[PDB]
DNA sequence: TTTTTTTTTTTTTTTTTTTTTTTTTTTTTTTTTTTTTTTTTTTTTTTTT
DNA sequence: AAAAAAAAAAAAAAAAAAAAAAAAAAAAAAAAAAAAAAAAAAAAAAAAA
């Protein structure tokens, strides 16, 4: 219908003169400057923003989320031709790809014969001599689709479909151009791969053994050949996206290039791709006709939601957050920013905030401390521990929630489950894995397999998974940080009986946590009146009622922890005797009273980590006195609830 | 060979007389209505009784039913046509118009079981429960290609030749230009349809005791294909086919069948209902005429065959109703389901409700204490065995999603099952996982359980905590616990054995004729239609043997079905006089001196008790039709909670 | 309610059969057509008294 | 003027090679499926104050 070389003149059009103000307000030729670096080899991918195209010709964005395939190729001849007239310099051969370019095109320069006609086959495949590789950003102006909903009727569309990655395979070399030498000529045999399986070449089809015609078998070689980044994921529909009755749907999304090692399993995204059919062809098919299967092409991975990205290298923001950062409450502010439909429960809220931030680990001498909060809620029944859980599993970056049984055995450890790429064993994490380095939230944790207890001591203090089954053999890693929540012995505390009868926890696994947390629910006229006008405002408006401090958004919780996280202070000498000081004392009104937990080591370890968060929150490179004091706080406020 | 048909006298007939059954205009309009009715919403299958078709025109019906794809071809020509007359610019957006049907087939009413060879290219209707699924692939009907060396772009046509002969001719995909140059396929301007196949089985109630099940393949095309998932119960009305072999040089005389789908339906009991305008008048005239006394009149006709229990019958009511789900910004959720637990003493009419509740609501899901351990109840995560990969299988309590899980025998689930359950009774969802893969169901349910009290019997002379075998914590999920009990009172028994012995001998009129046996044997079921897929409403029952006479009626059943569904959708908003009471009303609850001695607590109080006042005060608020959560609901809520929550020990 | 043996039971495969599908594949005669002869039926230039 | 000749010269019949056309044409191997059974890990219910 359309014809493709005045395209190409308007995609090189669009990439010539479009400019936008992003640099600082001066006005910038947003694709030429890619171009230059691209030309020099300092860039491989170009995300070309269908929202800047749509600026000054939206048929143009039409027809590429029409056909997106064509429009896709169609841009990488455009850039291919305009790369030429970009070059400033004299690429530096970074690569060993690059020399194969290089002296594939010097060698067509010296045997030219310019006004000569070659041959439509005797030349260098288009996807052999790129080194770039062009994607689309969506247009925001389309809705995003749910992978349930994208069927046949947009085969060749662009789409945007987000959902939870499940699984990514590893990342390993897909052959684009399968390259090809002669035991006869001295000619380059090439073999552009579009399917996922290829017949390799036998014979060379070069002028010399044509017209010598002689045997001239080929051998495929990889060091001429052109392999990409390749790696495949499924992902999966989000839970408030899935029809009544269902379960959620997966689509496979086929990353290569530099989109690879973006989306982790675990991870919330959003991925704009082409949705594309591969043939199906070979099996017994019961019915006739070309069924094949789909996949999402992705061009664009953006993490969100959860885990989000791009704000952790743009720690740089407005001088607001300065003065916040700055502030003196800043603590008290974020604290009571964790959940603020949950009433009350203000230490338990900063408690948690300790264990978002975490504490610094320590490496002395090959003898690891690890400086993750681990911290159990050990309340009664509806005190809210289960909405605690689930904010800070919505709000930690690396976070996975696990009730009593759903996720047990290998859904918390490791599994040896089958690939498809390579049909072999691949090793696939459970929750302590897909939590690796944040919180992995264990709802009902008296309600736990003893294996998986077990299996939590050694998660806990060595930070690793041993196993050392039938099909696996490894020590998987595991830097979690434990939030568990827990009932007392019988469902509810019982003042009848001691503190340790009714935790109901053995002596190792209670000094696990950092901070063990009992929340009772006395009855009382006061209280309960204001947490039920908390909870039916709650209710009426779908929002906490207004207080002085306004809490932040999840988007600033996380922005502001992790711009927390990397702010390792030290503890000096000058407080070595307060801390130790305040654990002696700690130690001995431990075993001075009936009803106290097991203390130990651990609770030093405790203290200090503790207050190295705390510290981290003012960002400070020191942990001073107020600290420990915080730290020790939290510590008697723990229990606080007996009295 | 090519040629084409100059005159198919049949093909004319077929054709003119589908058009005609689809004018209708002149008799009042149901298909000129349906047809202008999916040109509205942007379908593109006209769904067609059967037993209309049969009245119109019955030697086209015997032809259709029995001649299934000449037939059907001939009347989707005919749907084009009538399209095109009403709306030609539609009617060219759409390459073809396909045509279910439904209504009554008579002996083409069948199962997996006696679907044989006597159907092969009729139209049958077949139900059964789906055990798998396929992924839905997309076939390609017309590719696209672009020859770069001669700007060329052809387009080649792959028709449906699924149950017809393909020669090889037919499935060849272009790669090169007459020249040998190469083609490129133009994918998002080549037409691809979705496919799907199911296998449908014999229902596991229905199949003869003791046999093995028998299944049928199903092929769906677009705009079927996600209508099933594995099990389900769905009726599948299609065509049977022989399908074609690979061309072999021998043959051994055997083919697989496979039924083509053109029309898929669930369960008619979770279907939107009809609403004609006077069911709306109806609705709104009962809602506006009485509105204080409305939900006692709900509430006492709800299980008529049941005397008494009037305020359990109101929670069920509210169950029925539900609160409002609160979906906060940041994501936080409270939910809007109430859990019901009936405790009590052997035979008194617990199992009763249960099964009221499951004929009654829409998504019931039936369960025992042992029937169903843990897995079955929730998700579970399985490996595909083909494919190597984790694949998620919803239990009872996800395929109960909006709707009710009837746990009967409750006490006499294991703990771990229990245990299992507190995740979905209060955040509803099942959070499962193996390693391959995670996920979070959801299952947004209200349980309804009964249970017996440890011993058998209800102590009168001991604590209701003593007595009720549960802890808690599962207890407080439980926002409303019933202990019903058996009081040996003989005026109470005069009412109820009156009430029971007036229930035993009633006849249905009509159908029964004095000495009636109501059995019929596995031939009957399929002799007539299922009342389980199958398409003027009063108000109040008339009076008869169920009731004496008095001056207060009955809502019928079917009305409280449609009032029930109508009211289900409000979103009463609470109001602060509400707020206040219900806050000042906890706050007096959470405290024991309010409440006498010698008064034990069933169930404990806990923030779950506030939220579960407003929950019932939101659905009596909903049985209203208020929008607004007044201090009449806010009373009644507060009423059941009370009397709900404290029983006086006996000595 | 901490410890402990049968019980499956989901997952790895392996077997393993039965059935459907797949893969492989020039030579040899015959016949029409054209271009030749060849006997016979004319027919067109030879001469006489 | 006709009477022998003595060729064309047409036909039927033959040959007579070509060069093209026409006519013959299952069994052996494989794979996939669906079903089994088996080693291992995992999840149940009987034990006692
Ligand atoms: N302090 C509180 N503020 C706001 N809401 C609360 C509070 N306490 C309880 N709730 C409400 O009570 C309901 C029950 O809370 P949740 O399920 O978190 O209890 P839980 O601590 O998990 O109890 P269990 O130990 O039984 O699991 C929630 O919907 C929550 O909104
Ligand atoms: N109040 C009542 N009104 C009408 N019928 C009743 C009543 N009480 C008992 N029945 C009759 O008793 C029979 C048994 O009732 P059901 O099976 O529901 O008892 P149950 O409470 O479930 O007993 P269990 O607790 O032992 O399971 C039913 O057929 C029911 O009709
Ligand atoms: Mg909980
Ligand atoms: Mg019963
Ligand atoms: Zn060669």
């Amino acid at each position: 219908l359309k014809d493709y070389a005045l395209e190409k003149e308007k995609v090189k059009k669009f990439l010539q003169e479009f400019y936008q103000d992003d640099e600082l307000g001066k006005k910038q030729f947003k694709y030429g400057n890619q171009l230059v670096r691209l030309a020099h080899r300092e860039q491989v991918a170009l995300y070309v923003d269908l929202d800047d195209v749509a600026e000054d010709d939206p048929e143009l964005v039409d027809s590429i989320c029409e056909n997106a395939r064509r429009y896709a190729k169609l841009f990488a001849d455009a850039v291919q031709e305009l790369l030429p007239q970009y070059k400033e310099r004299e690429v530096v051969n970074k690569d060993v790809l690059d020399v194969y370019i290089e002296h594939r095109l010097m060698m067509e320069q010296r045997s030219r014969d310019p006004g000569m006609v070659r041959s439509p086959q005797n030349q260098y495949p288009a996807e052999l001599m790129r080194r770039f590789e062009l994607y689309f950003q969506g247009p925001s102006s389309n809705k995003p689709r749910v992978i349930r909903e994208v069927r046949a009727d947009s085969v060749g569309k662009l789409v945007t479909v987000r959902g939870i990655v499940t699984r990514v395979s590893e990342v390993k070399p897909k052959m684009v151009v399968a390259t090809y030498t002669c035991d006869q000529c001295g000619a380059e045999t090439y073999q552009p791969i579009q399917s996922p399986t290829f017949m390799p070449l036998i014979m060379c089809p070069s002028q010399e053994c044509q017209t010598n015609r002689s045997g001239g078998r080929l051998y495929l070689q990889t060091r001429g050949s052109r392999f990409i980044k390749f790696q495949e994921m499924k992902m999966q529909e989000h839970s408030d996206q899935v029809p009544v009755g269902n379960i959620p749907r997966s689509i496979t999304v086929l990353v290569e290039g530099e989109n690879t090692r973006i989306a982790q399993p675990g991870d919330h995204v959003s991925v704009t791709g082409i949705f594309l059919p591969i043939l199906r062809t070979g099996f017994r098919q019961v019915v006739q006709g070309l069924l094949s299967e789909t996949y999402l092409e992705a061009h664009r991975i953006v993490k969100m939601n959860k885990s989000e990205d791009d704000e952790s290298g743009a720690g740089e923001l407005t001088r607001e957050e300065l003065r916040q950062i700055a502030e003196e409450d800043f603590y008290e502010k974020l604290a009571a920013s964790i959940a603020p439909e949950i009433y009350g429960h203000e230490d338990v809220k900063k408690a948690l905030l300790l264990l978002l931030v975490g504490g610094v680990d320590q490496s002395p001498r090959g003898m690891k401390i690890r400086g993750n909060i681990n911290i159990c809620l050990m309340g009664d029944p509806g005190v809210a521990k289960s909405q605690l859980l689930s904010y800070i599993d919505r709000l930690a970056p690396r976070s996975q929630y696990t009730t009593g049984r759903g996720s047990s055995g290998v859904g918390l450890t490791a599994a040896v489950l089958r690939d498809s790429v390579s049909g072999e064993l691949t090793l696939e994490g459970g929750a302590l894995v897909l939590a690796d380095q944040g919180v992995c939230c264990i709802d009902e944790f008296d309600k736990m397999a003893e294996a998986d207890r077990t299996a939590i001591h050694e998660v806990m203090e060595q930070q690793t998974i041993s196993i050392a089954k039938a099909g696996i053999l490894t020590t998987l890693n595991a830097r979690c940080s434990i939030l568990a929540a827990a009932n007392p012995a019988y469902g509810r505390y019982n003042p009848r009986r001691s503190l340790e009868q009714n935790i109901q926890l053995p002596a190792a696994l209670l000094s696990r946590f950092d901070l063990l947390w009992l929340i009772q629910d006395r009855p009382d006229r006061d209280n309960d009146l204001r947490l039920a006008q908390h909870i039916t405002y709650v209710h009426q408006h779908s929002r906490q009622p207004p207080s002085q401090f306004e809490p932040l958004d999840m988007k600033l919780m996380r922005r502001y922890i992790a711009m927390c996280r990397e702010k390792q202070p030290m503890v000096p000498e000058s407080l070595a005797d307060y801390i130790t000081a305040a654990y002696v004392e700690m130690r001995r009104e431990a075993w001075a009273s009936k009803d106290a937990t097991y203390t130990s080591a651990r609770t030093l370890l405790a203290i200090l980590r503790l207050s190295t968060a705390l510290a981290r929150l003012r960002m400070v490179d020191v942990v001073e006195k107020e600290d420990v004091n915080e730290a020790i706080r939290l510590m008697e406020m723990s229990k606080d609830s007996l009295l | 060979a090519g040629t084409v048909v100059l005159d198919d006298v049949e093909l004319r007939e077929a054709q003119r007389d589908y058009l005609d059954f689809l004018d209708d205009e002149e008799d009042q309009g149901i298909y000129q209505s349906k047809v202008r009715e999916l040109i509205s919403d942007n379908q593109y299958r006209l769904i067609v009784n059967v037993n209309d078709l049969r009245r119109k025109n019955e030697k086209r019906a015997n032809r259709l039913l029995n001649n299934a794809f000449e037939e059907l071809v001939a009347f989707q020509r005919a749907l084009k046509d009538f399209v095109a007359s009403i709306d030609a610019t539609y009617a060219k957006q759409y390459e073809e118009f396909y045509v279910g049907l439904e209504g009554s087939f008579g002996s083409k009413h069948v199962s997996p079981r006696t679907l044989t060879s006597c159907f092969l290219s009729c139209v049958v209707c077949v139900e059964g429960i789906v055990t798998k699924c396929s992924l839905v692939r997309p076939k390609v009907v017309r590719s696209v290609h672009y020859c770069p060396a001669t700007k060329k772009t052809i387009e080649r046509r792959y028709s449906d030749l699924t149950t017809l002969v393909a020669f090889p001719s037919s499935s060849v995909y272009p790669t090169k230009d007459e020249e040998n140059n190469p083609l490129e396929t133009e994918y998002g301007l080549s037409v691809y349809k979705d496919h799907q196949t199911i296998t449908i089985q014999e229902m596991p109630e229905k199949a003869p005791a003791g046999q093995l099940p028998r299944s049928v393949d199903v092929i769906l095309d677009d705009d079927l294909v996600d209508k099933a998932k594995p099990g389900d119960r769905v009726q599948v009305v299609g065509t049977y086919r022989c399908l074609p072999g690979k061309k072999g040089g021998y043959t051994s005389g055997t083919f697989r069948t496979v039924l083509i789908a053109c029309n898929v339906k669930q369960m008619s009991k979770d279907a939107q209902p009809s609403f004609s305008a006077e069911d709306i008048a109806k609705i709104k005239k009962f809602s506006k005429t009485r509105s204080k006394d409305i939900f006692d009149q709900l509430a006492k006709s709800l299980a008529p065959s049941i005397h008494g229990h009037d305020y359990v019958k109101k929670a069920i009511l509210c169950l029925l109703l539900g609160g409002v789900e609160r979906d906060l910004e940041n994501g936080s959720h409270i939910r809007g389901d109430i859990n019901i637990l009936l405790i009590g003493d052997p035979s008194v009419a617990k199992s009763q409700l249960l099964r009221y509740v499951l004929c009654t609501a829409p998504r019931a899901i039936p369960t025992t204490g042992r029937g169903s351990s843990g897995v079955g109840l929730t998700a579970a995560v399985t490996t595909d065995q083909e494919t190597g990969e984790r694949r998620l299988e919803a239990g009872a309590m996800v395929l109960a999603d909006r709707g009710v899980v009837c746990i009967d025998e409750f006490d006499k689930m294991s703990d771990m099952d229990r245990t299992a359950i507190h995740e979905v009774m209060e955040q509803g969802r099942v959070t499962i996982a193996k390693a391959g893969i995670h996920a979070r169901l959801n299952a947004r349910c209200s349980v309804l359980a009964a249970a017996n009290p440890v011993y058998g019997r209800y102590d009168q002379y001991k604590t209701p905590m003593e007595n009720i075998g549960l802890q808690d914590s599962l207890l407080s999920r439980f926002d409303l616990l019933f202990i019903m009990l058996d009081q040996m009172d003989p005026e109470q028994d005069r009412e109820i054995s009156d009430h029971v012995l007036r229930m035993h001998r009633y006849r249905a009129p009509g159908e029964q004729d004095g000495d009636a046996m109501p059995l019929g044997s596995a031939v009957d079921i399929l002799a007539t239609d299922d009342p389980n897929f199958s398409q003027i409403y009063e108000k109040h029952d008339n009076l008869l043997h169920g009731t004496k006479k008095k001056k207060e009626k009955m809502v019928s059943a079917a009305f409280m079905k449609k009032y029930i569904h109508v009211a289900k959708i409000i979103k009463p908003v609470l109001t602060q006089e509400s707020a206040t009471y219900i806050a000042e009303e906890y706050s007096r609850l959470r405290s024991q001196d309010s409440m006498s001695s010698d008064t034990a607590r069933t169930s404990p109080v806990t923030a779950r008790t506030l939220e579960t006042l407003i929950r019932l005060a939101t659905a009596h608020a909903k049985a209203r039709m208020s929008k607004t959560v007044d201090l009449q609901d806010a009373e009644e809520a507060v009423e059941l909670v009370q009397y709900a929550y404290f029983k006086k020990v006996l000595e």
